[PDB]
RNA sequence: GUGCAGUCGCGAAGACAACCAGGAGGUUGGCUUAGAAGCAGCCACCCUUGAAAGAGUGCGUAAUAGCUCACUGGUCAAGUGA
RNA sequence: AUGGUUUGGCACCUCGAUGUCGGCUCGUCGCAUCCUGGGGCUGGAGCAGGUCCCAAGGGUUGGGCUGUUCGCCCAUUAAAGC
């Protein structure tokens, strides 16, 4: 039961592999290569992943959808983050694409409907300085 | 826990008891937020399972038609209403109660008449 | 035992008491322990 | 207050002699003493309990009432059951044994250390690294237990010394 | 504007002087003066606790329904005489009032403000001069500042009023100034 | 640093420390003020220390007014000189401060940080003082 | 530390404490990242199942983890904090 | 804020005499403690320490230069006190 944000088609940067989860004694090879297989079948984004360890190092790997800010980085044109949120507003983002993202984050999050998912993701945008008009 | 908000809670209690058919309070001891999330994502279609304040129900209980249940304020008040069918509710609470092995049902009450444990098991059956 | 005429509850757990005519700051962190004198 | 007003339960063979203020409690473990001051009255609740009573609600009374209650509670509790603290000797090559009544340690010194049993307590070793201190007078029990605890100057690096059974000591590192 | 003019027992004074007045303040009263178009300046002693309750309640300018000598009277609080350190109330002027009169008044604004992040407020003035009716003086000219940006000089001729109330301070005033907010390096170059 | 650019008479008597305030007994331009209680002469360096104490405790944005200016000098005379033979030269500049008088006024939103800042600026001064809100 | 006179906040709808359990998903918010994940620092500081959950208060980890708290109900019960 | 030892401020007793730097001999007193003794915290592994509290009983070197006090150096010391 430990969670991470790992790059898609890669492996073995020390801090994202070793200290938080490579010390606890679950081995590098089988997890990392089955995960490279699956994550290159996805080939989508830096997929987050969590590992459930049971009483005999039995590790089960659960995949997720990539972060909301990164989805904005790829979709909304926000290629870099604004150091002054709510003061430099260089994103005008469309409820259309936010609603496709809302379908995705409905199948992922606590979303009540597509509407509430749109509202949630727009709220992360509000916090990081992304003006959904 | 301001006073008119407690009046609102009273309104919620009466406005769900009189607007629902089945009504049973249960207990939760050994259940958490993610388990509640599983439940209210799965059976949130028509179920109504929440939790409330005993000492608030002590004044809210004479505004609705629950004039026979003035002795069961010992135990946390985890309210189970349903709006539609009467066998789905208690049987579903049994489903989740065995899914977790922590959820207890206190008693039985449906349209006034007091019903016990084995009566509620018979309610599951029917 | 930092001896100072000014003692304060630095952290959230420093409790300020009075033994034998002396103010004291007891805490689980012994860096914080101090008194007047 | 909230403690000093409570009556105190009193089981069967528990003989309480109210010789005025001076109180004395007999049970199968012994006959303990207690004294109190002039101000506060010791009434016996005749449902099978004892109750403290005070004239005033001044500082001294508010302070001393609750104390007396808690003391007599500990008193009757001990003479029914007792008290028994547990202690545990973590270390390398450290060890404890017993010689009759009196107890023997190995704590890295160049001579071994012993303790004289006082009148009212006994030692009880379960393993060479693990023992107890069983008595009645809670004052005495914790007294002797802490006296033991203070033999080794504490060492939070490697975890040596004596520990109360649930003692979660602090720690640091000297890496080099 | 359904005001409850507070009621107060006041008794005329025997002795009018510094010694008597200090003895009164000491005992726990407050001397006071009553005049207007009554044209019969009365000298009273109020009770300070009751007076403070009245003020704390209904603002400083707050009509009164007094009880003098058994007879009752109507008054308004025109002016206070406060001590700097102790912040007592040393003396109180009181303007008699018939109902339906136009007397000039000076009340306080209230900045109900939540701004943009890059924003700071500056209250250049607290007190604005008004004419209104007797029973209908406000307590708080609420001015709202939300959604606005950097510089937005809230003029005085922008506040919302009652119906039958008039602004008499000039409409030139800066009641508020919304400054471009400072820099941590601008705070080094102010007053050095 | 605070000094005047020129005074007409650059050797003045010592100010008086008798009486209470007549003006500046009322917060003017901010929200959270400082008020004196004693009599004292407050200099240039003290006020510099205090405004810096405040700006390093709010650190971003929030304004500070100084209702005092050292417009009355004092005269030290050079060392190890027998008394007599004139009057020394001005070296540091004070403002007199009578009780009731207001020195500083802050405008920062949160009272927590503001009260704390004013306290840090109080502990840089020779006077007992207290903190004021604009209210009655 | 007390004793006096205030005003304020909360209280048999159960105050404050205590003790059982919760203490959530966006999210490792953006920038800066070596590392910046609730926690050198800078800015923003909204949204949702929920009974409650802070862009998180402290301690701990080079970063994480983690001990935790702030906010919620439960068993008993008169007063308690500015 | 202390203490009153330092360079100084006042000029109050002494100018019909209060003999002045240092050294020697001889003490005795204070602790704001150099060592010894007990102790709390550590960025204290251990040896050595750093800082803080209590503590005055005892001890607190011989030598080169300078009239010198102060100081610097040599060789030792448990230590080379104000």
């Amino acid at each position: 039961l430990i969670k991470l944000q790992i790059q898609a088609g890669q492996a073995n940067p020390a801090p994202p592999v070793g200290p938080a989860l490579g010390q606890h004694g679950v081995n590098i090879m089988e997890f990392c290569k089955a995960y490279n297989a699956a994550t290159e079948s996805q080939r989508g984004n830096v997929i987050p992943v969590e590992i459930t360890v049971y009483e005999d190092r039995s590790f089960t790997f659960a995949l997720k959808t990539p972060p909301a800010a990164k989805l904005l980085l790829k979709a909304a044109g926000v290629q870099k983050g604004s150091g002054e949120p709510h003061k430099t507003k260089v994103a005008k983002v469309t409820w259309d694409q936010v609603r496709e993202i809302a379908e995705t984050k409905k199948a992922d999050l606590n979303a009540n409907d597509i509407d509430a998912a749109a509202k949630i993701i727009a709220g992360t945008a509000r916090s990081m300085g992304i003006t959904v008009e | 826990m301001a006073k008119a908000d407690k009046a609102t809670a009273v309104a919620d209690i009466a406005e769900q008891f009189k607007a629902s058919t089945a009504t049973v309070v249960t207990e939760y001891r050994g259940l958490t937020v993610a388990n509640l999330a599983e439940l209210r994502r799965a059976l949130g279609d028509s179920a109504t399972y929440t939790v409330a304040k005993n000492t608030l129900v002590k004044r809210a209980a004479s505004e609705a038609g629950i004039e026979g249940l003035d002795e069961l304020f010992a135990g946390p008040t985890a309210i189970a209403f349903v709006k539609g069918e009467a066998v789905d509710a208690a049987k579903a609470i049994k489903k989740f109660a065995k899914d977790n092995k922590a959820l207890v049902i206190k008693g039985g009450y449906m349209d006034g008449k007091a019903l016990s444990v084995a009566d509620v098991e018979k309610i599951a059956d029917l | 035992m930092k001896v100072n005429p000014s003692v304060k509850p630095i952290c959230d757990k420093c409790r300020v008491i009075r033994r034998h005519g002396r103010v004291m700051v007891i805490c689980s962190d012994p860096r914080h322990k101090q008194r007047q004198g | 207050s909230r403690i000093g007003k409570q009556p105190v339960p009193v089981p069967s063979g528990v003989d309480v002699t109210i010789n005025g203020q001076n109180l004395s409690v007999k049970g199968p473990k012994g006959t303990l003493t207690l004294d109190v001051a002039e101000p506060i009255s010791v009434s016996r609740a005749e449902d099978g309990a004892i109750v403290v009573t005070r004239p005033d609600d001044e500082r001294r009374s508010r302070s001393l009432h609750g104390l007396s209650r808690t003391l007599i509670a500990n008193l009757v509790t001990g003479v029914t059951e007792g008290y028994t603290q547990k202690m545990e000797i973590f270390g390398v090559g450290y060890r404890v044994q017993l010689k009759g009544q009196n107890l023997e340690f190995a704590l890295g010194y160049s001579h071994p250390v012993l303790i004289e049993a006082p009148e009212g307590i006994t030692f009880a070793v379960e393993s060479p690294t693990k023992f107890s201190v069983s008595g009645i007078d809670k004052q005495k029990v914790g007294q002797i237990s802490a006296v033991i605890r203070r033999l080794r100057r504490p060492d939070p690096y490697k975890g040596k010394g004596v520990r109360y059974e649930g003692e979660q000591i602090r720690r640091k590192v000297g890496k080099t | 504007t359904a005001n409850i003019p507070n009621k107060l027992t006041a008794n005329v004074r025997t002795r009018t002087g510094k010694g008597a007045s200090r003895q009164a303040r000491r005992d726990g009263k407050v001397p006071a003066v009553l005049y207007g178009h009554g044209t019969d300046p009365q000298h009273l002693e109020l009770n300070a606790r009751d007076f403070a309750a009245v003020l704390r309640s209904h603002g400083t300018n707050a009509i009164l329904t007094l009880d003098i000598e058994g007879t009752e009277q109507l008054a308004l609080t025109k002016a206070l005489d406060v001590h700097p350190i102790r912040r007592n109330i040393q003396h109180a002027d009181l303007l008699v009032v018939q109902r339906g009169e136009k007397v000039t008044v000076e009340v306080t604004v209230l900045v109900e403000g939540d701004a943009t992040p890059g924003t700071l407020v500056t209250q250049d003035a607290n007190t604005i001069e008004i004419e209104a009716e007797a029973l209908s003086i406000p307590e708080q000219l609420t001015v709202s500042v939300e959604g606005v940006e950097a510089g937005t000089q809230i003029t005085a001729g922008q506040i919302s009023l009652p119906e039958g109330v008039n602004l008499i301070s000039d409409p030139e005033l800066l009641v508020v100034n919304v400054v471009e907010a400072p820099s941590a390096e601008a705070l080094e170059e102010e007053g050095a | 640093m605070l000094i005047p650019r020129k005074v007409k008479h650059r050797k003045q008597h010592h100010p008086e420390q008798r009486g209470i305030a007549s003006g500046g007994t009322s917060v003017s331009f901010g929200d959270y003020g400082i008020q004196a209680l004693e009599h004292a002469y407050i200099t240039n360096r003290q006020i510099e220390s205090a405004r810096i104490a405040i700006n390093r405790h709010i650190k971003r944005g929030g304004k500070v007014w100084i209702n005092i200016f050292p417009d009355r000098p004092l005269t030290k005379k050079p060392a190890e000189t027998r008394m007599g033979s004139g009057k020394g030269s001005p070296e540091w500049w004070v403002a007199n401060v009578k009780p009731g008088r207001v020195l500083f006024e802050l405008s920062y939103p949160d009272e927590k940080t503001a009260r704390d800042a004013l306290t840090r600026a109080i502990h840089k001064l020779p006077i007992k003082a207290r903190i004021v809100t604009r209210e009655e």
